DNA sequence: GCTGGCACGACTTTTGCACTCGTATATCATGCTGTTGCACATT
RNA sequence: GCCGCG
DNA sequence: AATGTGCAACAGCATGATCGCGGCAAGCTGATCGTGCAAAAGTCGTGCCAGC
């Protein structure tokens, strides 16, 4: 399994077509929630939790 | 066999899918309908005065 | 407490019969990594990279 | 004379009755619909 | 639900 | 020169993602009360006549 932590991504960059590589990380615990940082194509960061 | 509802009750067959036959035929948005339908918001009818 | 116990140890996706044809079966399904899982993933949801 | 299955007056059991309080995800690939932003013609 | 077969 | 209208981009949701076959466990797990009364139905301890 993954192993609880930090991970950074960049999904390959073909999301929104334009070319732009957005990178997300992601925050994994043990037990409990994740978090995630995500960028908007407009350039804004973003939070998603669980 | 059947069963008597005692209070009418919407098909979800008709109400929700994406091309709503209920909600264009009223000519009103899918979220009004289904607002009204849960208790959300009232509706009136005629009131022309 | 028995009743957790048992559950996971009887009917969990990670304990299955084990494989009796010759020792090397055996041998080989004792020490066997599996991707799969209550933690890990599923089959369908696993891509090319994986 | 001896014996072994039928009915009757208490007892015992059932039943409508309908009546209220009372832990998780991470497959992409595609098409369709709805909301909001922006360019163009108008008095 | 798991494992395997072509 | 300020204003209303039609067109287009982005987000959310629905849909589907091969065919047969074989074997093994564990869940498959699953209940609305009582109510207290007539009304009925059934049952039991008892006495009856008919056969050996």
């Amino acid at each position: 399994h993954r192993s609880p932590g930090v991970f950074f991504d960049s999904d390959k960059g073909k999301t929104h077509s334009s070319g732009k590589v957005l990178y997300n990380a992601r925050i994994i615990p043990y037990r409990g929630s994740w978090l995630d940082f995500e960028f908007d194509p407009k350039d804004n960061l973003f939070v998603r939790i669980d | 066999g059947h069963i008597e509802l005692a209070s009418p009750t919407a098909h979800i067959w008709f109400l929700k899918s994406l091309p709503s036959r209920i909600g264009l035929l009223l000519d009103m948005p899918l979220r009004d309908i289904e607002r009204v339908l849960y208790f959300e918001s009232y509706v009136v009818i005629e009131g022309g005065m | 407490i028995s009743a957790a116990v048992k559950e996971f140890f009887g009917s969990s996706q990670l304990s299955q019969f084990m494989d009796q044809n010759n020792p090397l079966s055996e041998i080989t399904h004792k020490r066997r990594i599996s991707a799969l899982g209550p933690g890990g993933l599923t089959r369908e949801r696993a891509g090319f990279e994986v």
